[PDB]
């Protein structure tokens, strides 16, 4: 009898409008010891499908169908009966660690309560020993001391490690992991994957893990289900899937993943458009508005997930045309790295031995300084004309403050900054303001960087208006910029809240481009966008570099994008640049320990190299 | 804990030491006490004018006048009223009468308000939430002087309907208890019902709205879902994990809650005829009396600032983010 | 614009309360010249009569019509409410803005001075100055006095608003593209904070009316022969127990005004706050 | 409820046999101010309520009946007698058993000591009234131990008024040294000789308690104690609905309907000789010092609508009081109001002729606006008079500004000193009407708080007192009254209706009107 079996599960939420049908009749099975992955971008319905099985959806949700755990049905039970299965049989790991633990109890206490509430005979003085032992098993250092810590004394990695332990407490028969490694750095993410694998080994449980990337899936999972528009559209073993995906959607979702084995300048394969709204769908396949192989026959009735190969199923009727073909072929995208022009060897930014400190002080009403956080430690870096420099590091590594210190164009505490042959110390306001015309920045948050109540024309025109160009000409400039970044003429009147995330970042790019600069500072531009949208924006940045001859400061935490964009790389540790050089050398032959470790931590979407 | 509390005690001492100065200057500029004397018809001979100006200190400039006032007040001599009675003889009894009203009002009021707000936030948009939020709106929209009189009319009609004096509302105690102590306490409780209820309604209507907002913010956090995922029931999670976390914001607002109740007590003491500090404020302002009002602003500042330090102790005890870092 | 009015107009209670409040305000001035008896006209044949065919709401002990008296009371007590709320929001806006802009020591001195001003309850401070504003005909001094001690908590919200926005990103982006500071101010902060300063005004109206009517009830506010709803309630309460209308009509009008103001405040806040 | 509100010849108490009454209990009664002084012969302690306490506690010479007639109090004196008319002289005789609470025999010296104090011969005693102690040529002992002979160089028909009616006898101890008289009684009275004596005082809760005098030689009272409480206007009727107030007066239609509808309470009616008025400050520095302005203002106050408003539903057909010396229902009453009959147009003509031109809302001379300060006790009954006066004066252009003040020290701190321009209060008289003349209206009178007068009034007053036939004396008193009106001295407004609310179990207590209470007889009806 299957450990978990779901049949025709459906979920709908209610709002001032039509009810949004987040899940539309899925079914699947999980076995003891097995790992099943649910893969899909935002809006796809994975999280609703998780919380439906666990039974923790918001109260405004309706649920239908069947969910059976070890042979007992779970839907419709009162919480006094459901809570005999939560924790004791189903253990769950949640997405965001910043809010996941209650702030007024020590973490040892929060684990001890977890064991106590299903083993009431055990007694506090034994539960606390088990709690320390679990903090040891999950790999938190000095476990008996940290067992006394309150959640605000922990890092994000430590916090997520503490949730994994509240869950493997008892020995849950099934593990449900709801995007467990987002908002975590690559090294911590690798360690969390190690911890979860070890948890599966010690409990013997099955694992249902929910992700939006193929790297974790290739590394950790055994089977994969791909969700789109609230239904499973392809399923197979991960080897079979990666090598033989028979469905246009997966063809794309697996071609838009960046790769360390590709060379600079390689264009990715995006998927156009954006996902459907799950309130009132159109007839036929939900992928028809984006399907590159769409034919009117697929708009008469929604396709069904049907058998294609051994243990392999796909929900497309034209799959015979997908077999063996590359994503570039099916989408008709020329992915090749085009010939780079001979940009001059002159340097458009140079930073020499730059230093900065943030003081660390304690006390809220009055402040006592007790140490110095050396946020920027003697960094030396430079950017040639017409090229990309990639600055990479994890959270707190000082990459961001470095960039934004360069852009403020003011004299530093020590070291010196040069931009286009000008030193920021010989730069009075008449010169500083004129130099701002030559470098501008693109920010990571499209919700915050664009004025909430100003229309697109006003936003893209703002640099031009402020810099004093006339009303007759700025109109032409805006109309051309919207074309350049690929938006429609007819979007200028629309307000920012009416766009998708990808479109808003395209607006930001247009705005930054408004004066025709020679340097653009790209502050984590593509993080927190769906992978198929990331691919499109990466292609846009490359194409603009060849179209106009731009130069980029690119700063990011992930390295997979940087291999595609960057000609040179500088890697930062806690405010120090610890490797620097050509991208093919830094990524092909690292020699600093930290760099080799950071490169080793990157999840790779190819399962065949699991040695 | 005992670093944050010490640093905020020094702050409150300085706040009170400057509040007294600035409100003594405000009082001494706003009031002209010798006006009655200077407007008597067989106009008082100057000797009297100078003598009474001296006896009240009006012949000294403000800074020296206040220095002299504090020099005596720290020794317990709060001076004389405009009619020549000492202020110190009334002050102790007045403070007792006022604090016994404020304490019962605030204790019962905030406890009721916290419970009502938490219940509303847990049962959002259900009928009970709808009813309690509109009732809170009504009680917050009726001024204190309207509430007091409505309750008095109501009691009168009850007494007439039932046929006996069921509720008593004039003064703090009746003339005589006929021996025994159990009754000497009982009669005071009977008197205290309506005055303290008048304040408890205002406090409850404020704190229910504040607590409803705080609890709804807590329900937006993920840790409730984490708690239930361990095997807790919905109500044990809500109480043990949600409501304790929601209580922390309430500890910061209690100082301003008490500042509101100190104002309400002026009307309650006047309307129900209680001889406390609130009635003395009206008498002192009406007669242009500097010393009565100086004593009363010091009391009204001190009671608000002690609310602050009690709230500071409770916010440290509840929340660990100020206990340890 | 369209979205905020669509959000408010769906809030049936709030639009109804705003309508009622405006109709009361208009009526207080438009209606009196139509009535058979004015305020300050006494009918000595009809002392303490109940509502009827010649006194629409009856009379009080002096023979004054109670309808006309309350229209006059509404005039005075609602005008002071509006003016005090506007001026109080203005003072709060400027103090909060300058503090939340400068940061550092200037903010920590301006918020400490606000903290000092809140030390003794506002009503006490107002009532200490009231012997100087008593016995003058111009309501200007009472409005100034009530506004000067009402802005303090609003200053704190404004400080937040400014401190948060001063580090928002659209603000950052601006400096990086050559916009002058005056263009930043008329271009970004004004359109983005005005919508919440209006909530401040809407919420302060109720507190202003409460303060004025309480002060009038104690005999410290508006002086006869002028009237306020507080004056009318104070006059009627000594009679309410025997003849109820002279206290219930002014009191019901005052409570209705305050309920409408609070409904408008909460509903408008919910219309702006997503 | 409704009757005429004029002095009659009956009373309204539950007249019952004391023996049949309950043999114990206590009587609770209200006060408006904790007495600032207890010497009722001194202006500080000469107040109607302070005296109302004293009734049960000090001796009197004569008893006043319901029609105002007199009889000797055989419980204190054997036979007071008028021994000779022409060199007018009378003899008092204290009972052969009569003692003060300290043990001292009540003696001719006590009559003489009190007479000396209130003679006005020495200014050190700041007396409330000189009465006729200034007419007694001499006071001496007679043949018996206690016989007291009082000789008058000048005639005095009010000679029954000494130590009787509203007057009393005090021990010589507290009336012989100026120091004892002025400062000896700021806290509790001195010696006493009545059926009751004060035995507990409480300045903390503001209460006072009397208890029966164990030395008392009269009838054994049917009550043990009397308890007085200090309350404001709104504490008088609501607390009356409770067992707190045993009895209280009734001042407006609101108060009358509350007292009527509540249970266990009955309304009691007997109009007394007390009345209520505006008094004008005509002393140096007061804006009304000029009599022309006082007459001009007087013509602008309509007292008839004041009467109709103030006594609505308490009187059948309410009218103002139009006489100073005698109130309506007393013999000799007359209307002397004509000189200041309400006529605002001639008052406008007069204010023009006096140079107070119309400017803005109100009137001005030399840039000074015509504002009148009005001082009154803050109570619902008193505000109505003020508001009507303010309204009708606004119509002629005079601002009248209300100064509502609470009861504590009202007279001492404002009236006595003269901190007013117009003041509201009332006079509580008794069965001896001409006794008020030298006290109030003479230019040097002790109670002339407005300092108003002229020699014509003093001469007419003396001429009125210097006569031995009431029939003509009353006519001369009416001439005096007409002159007081012509001066613009003060404006009588209303005569007290005598409505009092009492707890229905009480007997031999209520509204007495002209009559005295027998303080031995009061008690509670057996259940
Ligand atoms: S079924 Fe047709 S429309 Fe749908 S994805 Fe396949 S080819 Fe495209």
């Amino acid at each position: 009898s299957p450990l978990l079996e779901v049949t025709d599960l459906a979920v709908t939420f209610r709002t001032d409008g039509d009810p949004v049908t987040a899940v539309r009749g899925i079914s699947y099975r999980v076995e003891p010891g097995e790992v099943v992955a649910m893969v899909g971008e935002s809006g796809s319905g994975k999280s609703a499908a998780a919380m439906a099985v666990v039974g923790l959806l918001p109260e405004y949700a309706q649920v239908r169908g069947s969910v059976r755990l070890q042979g007992t049905e779970l839907l419709g039970l009162a919480d006094n009966a459901m809570s005999r299965f939560r924790g004791k049989a189903i253990g769950t790991v949640f997405q965001d660690p910043m809010s996941a633990l209650t702030p007024v109890y020590t973490v040892g206490d929060q684990i001890a309560e977890a064991i106590e509430v299903h083993q009431p005979r055990v007694g506090k003085k034994a539960a606390r020993r088990r709690a320390v032992e679990l903090l040891d098993l999950v790999g938190i250092s000095q476990p008996q001391r940290r067992s006394r810590a309150f959640p605000h004394e922990l890092s994000g990695g430590e916090r997520q490690r503490v949730v994994i332990a509240i869950a493997i407490a008892n020995d849950p028969d099934l593990l449900i992991c709801d995007e467990p490694t987002t908002a975590l750095d690559v090294t911590v993410q690798a360690q969390i994957l190690d911890v979860l694998k070890a948890a599966r080994d010690v409990t013997g449980a099955g694992v249902l893990i929910i992700t939006h990337d193929l790297g974790v899936v290739a590394e950790f999972a055994d089977r994969a289900l791909v969700m789109y528009a609230g239904r499973v559209v392809e399923s197979a073993g991960v080897n079979d899937l990666y090598r033989d995906r028979r469905m246009p959607y997966t063809v794309g979702l697996l071609g838009s993943v960046p790769r360390l084995d590709a060379a600079q300048g390689t264009r990715l394969v995006p998927i156009p458009g954006a996902p459907p709204s799950l309130a009132g769908l159109a007839p036929g396949c939900p992928f028809a508005p984006r399907c590159p192989l769409v034919i009117d026959e697929c708009l008469t009735a929604e396709p069904e997930l049907l058998d294609v190969a051994t243990d392999h199923r796909a929900a497309c009727i034209r799959t015979e045309l997908v077999t063996g073909r590359s994503a570039a072929d099916i989408y008709r995208v020329k992915t090749e790295a085009r010939p780079a022009a001979l940009g001059d060897a002159s340097v458009v930014v140079r930073v020499r031995h730059l230093v900065k400190t943030y003081r660390l002080a304690k006390g809220v009403v009055l402040r006592r300084a007790i140490g110095e956080v050396r946020a920027v430690d003697g960094i030396s870096l430079e950017l040639r004309q017409g090229r990309t420099l990639g600055i990479v590091g994890e959270s707190g590594s000082g990459k961001s403050t470095t960039l934004h210190e360069i852009l403020e164009l003011a004299a530093p505490q020590s070291g010196s900054i040069e931009v286009l042959g000008t030193d920021v110390a010989t730069l009075g306001t008449a010169e500083r303001r004129s130099l701002r015309r030559d470098i501008q920045v693109v920010f990571q948050d499209p919700v915050a960087s664009l004025d909430p109540r100003l229309p697109v024309f006003d936003l893209i025109a703002e640099p031009l208006q402020a810099n004093g160009f006339g009303k007759n000409e700025t109109h032409a400039r805006v109309a051309e910029l919207l074309d350049i970044v690929g938006l429609r003429h007819g979007d200028a009147s629309r307000y920012p809240a009416e766009f998708s995330g990808g479109q808003k970042q395209r607006i930001g790019i247009a705005r930054a481009l408004a004066l025709q600069p020679k340097i653009l500072a790209l502050d984590e531009p593509v993080s927190a966008l769906d992978v198929s949208i990331q691919a499109g924006i990466i292609n846009l940045l490359l194409d603009l570099q060849e179209q106009f001859g731009l130069s980029y400061l690119f700063v990011s935490h992930d390295l997979s994008v940087v291999k595609h964009l960057a000609h040179q790389v500088a890697v930062m540790l806690a405010g120090t640049v610890v490797e620097q050089g050509d991208s093919e050398e830094v990524f092909g032959n690292p020699k600093h320990e930290y760099t080799r470790r950071l490169l080793g931590a990157v999840p790779q979407p190819d399962p065949a190299r699991r040695g | 804990m005992t670093r944050y509390l010490a640093r905020r005690l020094l702050n409150y001492l300085v706040l009170l030491a400057l509040a007294s100065f600035l409100t003594y200057c405000l009082t001494s500029l706003a009031f002209s006490p010798l006006e009655s004397l200077m407007q008597r018809s067989p106009r008082p001979p100057q000797a009297v004018i100078d003598a009474k100006a001296h006896d009240l200190g009006l012949d000294r400039p403000i800074l020296a006048r206040y220095a002299n006032w504090v020099s005596h007040a720290v020794r317990g001599d709060f001076g004389t009223t405009i009619t020549g009675q000492p202020v110190g003889t009334e002050l102790g009894r007045r403070i007792g009468v006022s604090l016994r009203l404020l304490v019962v009002g605030s204790v019962f009021g905030t406890v009721a308000g916290v419970v009502i707000g938490a219940w509303g936030a847990i049962r959002q948009y259900r009928l009970s939430d709808r009813v309690m939020t509109t009732l809170a709106l009504l009680v917050l929209s009726t001024p204190t002087f309207v509430v007091a009189n409505l309750l008095i009319l109501g009691a009168l009609r009850v007494n007439w309907a039932v046929g006996i004096q069921l509720f008593d509302y004039t003064g703090e105690t009746s003339p005589g208890v006929a021996g025994g102590v159990w009754d000497r306490l009982g009669d005071r409780l009977q008197h205290l019902i309506l005055p303290s209820l008048t304040l408890a309604l205002a406090a409850a209507a404020g704190f229910s709205r504040y607590q409803r907002n705080a609890m709804l913010d807590v329900l937006g956090q993920d840790f409730i879902r984490t708690a239930r995922a361990k095997g807790l029931t919905r109500r044990r999670a809500l109480l043990k994990h949600g409501l304790r976390t929601a209580l922390i914001p309430m500890a910061t607002l209690f100082a301003y809650g008490v500042a509101g109740l100190v104002t309400g007590a002026v009307f309650v003491e006047k309307i129900f005829g209680w001889h406390g500090m609130g009635e003395w404020m009206v008498r002192g302002i009406s007669t242009q009396d500097t010393n009565i009002v100086a004593a009363i602003t010091v009391f009204s500042g001190a009671v608000v600032l002690l609310a602050g330090l009690l709230s500071d102790v409770i916010y440290a005890a509840l929340d660990p983010r100020v206990r340890v870092s | 614009r369209t979205l905020v009015v669509r959000r408010f107009l769906r809030n049936r209670a709030a639009v109804a309360s705003l309508a009622a409040l405006l109709l009361l305000f208009v009526s207080a001035y438009a209606l009196p010249p139509l009535l058979p008896y004015s305020y300050d006209d006494l009918d000595f044949n009809a002392l303490l009569q109940p509502p009827g065919t010649k006194h629409w709401l009856g009379t009080n002990a002096l023979g004054q019509d109670l309808l006309a008296q309350t229209l006059r009371g509404m005039q005075k007590s609602m005008l002071i409410g509006v003016c005090v709320a506007v001026i109080s929001t203005g003072i709060a806006a400027t103090v909060g803005a300058i503090s939340g802009y400068f940061g550092g020591w200037r903010d920590r001195t301006l918020m400490w001075v606000v903290d000092l001003l809140l030390v003794v309850p506002s009503f006490i401070l107002i009532a200490i100055v009231t012997p100087r504003t008593k016995n003058s005909a111009n309501i200007m001094f009472l409005v100034l006095l009530l506004a000067g001690f009402g802005w303090m908590i609003s200053s704190r919200m404004v400080r937040g608003m400014t401190m948060s926005l001063r580090e928002r990103e659209f603000i950052r982006a601006a400096r990086y593209m050559g916009v002058s500071s005056r263009r930043i101010i008329v271009g970004h902060v004004v359109p983005n904070v005005a919508s919440i300063l209006i909530i401040d005004a809407a919420l302060n109206v109720a507190a202003a009316i409460l303060a004025e009517t309480g002060l009038s009830f104690l005999g410290f506010g508006i002086q006869p022969p002028d009237v306020s709803l507080g004056t009318l309630i104070a006059d009627g309460t000594a009679s309410a127990t025997a003849f109820p209308w002279v206290f219930l009509f002014p009191a019901s009008i005052l409570v209705l005004i305050l309920v409408c103001a609070n409904l408008t405040g909460d509903g408008l806040r919910d219309a702006l706050d997503p | 409820a409704d009757r005429r509100a004029a002095v009659g010849t009956t009373s309204d108490i539950n007249q019952q046999d004391p023996a049949t009454l309950q043999d114990g209990g206590n009587l609770r009664l209200s006060l408006t101010d904790f007495p600032p002084n207890f010497n009722i012969l001194h202006i500080d302690g000469n107040n109607a309520e302070v005296a109302a306490m004293m009734k049960a506690t000090l001796p009197r010479a004569f008893i006043i009946g319901p029609d105002g007639s007199t009889t000797v109090d055989t419980n204190y004196f054997t036979s007071i007698e008028l021994t000779r008319t022409a060199p007018q002289v009378v003899t008092y005789t204290i009972n052969p058993e009569a003692v003060w609470s300290d043990g001292t025999p009540i003696t001719w010296r006590d009559i003489a000591s009190q007479i000396h104090a209130i003679s006005g011969a020495d200014k050190a005693f700041e007396i409330a009234s000189s009465s006729g102690a200034e007419r007694v040529a001499s006071v001496t002992r007679g043949v018996d131990d206690r016989q007291a002979v009082v000789t008058f160089a000048k005639p005095y028909a009010e000679w029954r008024g000494m130590f009787a009616g509203n007057g009393m006898l005090l021990p010589a101890s507290m009336t012989a040294t100026p120091e004892a008289f002025n400062k000896g009684q700021l806290d509790g009275p001195g010696p006493s000789a009545g059926p009751f004596v004060v035995s507990a005082l409480d300045r903390t809760a503001q209460r006072i308690v009397l208890t029966r005098n164990p030395r008392w030689w009269g009838a054994r009272p049917r009550l043990d104690s009397i308890t007085y409480l200090v309350l404001d206007d709104a504490a008088r009727l609501p607390a009356l609905q409770n067992n707190t107030i045993d009895a209280t007066g009734v001042g407006t239609l609101d108060q009358l309907t509350i007292a009527a509808r509540t249970k266990g309470i009955s309304i009691r009616r007997a109009p007394g000789p007390s009345w209520y008025h505006f008094t004008l400050n005509g002393a140096p520095g007061s804006i009304l010092a000029d009599k022309a302005l006082r007459l001009a203002i007087a013509k602008g106050i309509d007292r008839y609508t004041i009467a109709r408003v103030a006594q609505y539903g308490l009187t059948s057909d309410p009218v103002p009081l139009n006489n100073h010396v005698f109130v309506a229902g007393q013999d000799g009453y007359q209307d002397n109001s004509g000189v200041v009959a309400y006529n605002p147009e001639q008052a406008k003509r007069e204010l023009d002729a006096l140079g107070w031109r119309r400017s803005g809302a109100f009137r001005e001379k030399d840039g000074r606006q015509l504002v009148i300060r009005d001082l009154f006790y803050d109570a619902q009954s008193t505000r109505q008079f003020a508001q009507i006066a303010q309204h009708t004066l606004a119509q002629i252009g005079v601002k009248l500004e209300l100064q509502a003040k609470s009861g504590s020290g009202f007279f001492s701190d404002y009236v006595n000193v003269g901190a007013f321009d117009i003041a509201q209060f009332g006079w509580v008289g008794d069965a001896f009407p001409l006794s008020s003349l030298t006290q109030i209206y003479a230019s040097d009178g002790e109670s002339n708080f407005g300092k108003i007068g002229s020699p014509q009034i003093d001469a007419a007053i003396e001429r009125t007192l210097a006569e031995l036939d009431p029939g003509k004396a009353r006519a001369l008193a009416n001439q005096v009254d007409e002159l007081i009106w012509a001066e613009g001295f003060s404006l009588p407004l209303t005569q007290s209706p005598g409505t009092v609310a009492v707890r229905s179990t009480l007997a031999n207590f209520g509204a007495t009107g002209l009559a005295d209470l027998d303080y031995t007889a009061i008690g509670f009806m057996r259940r």
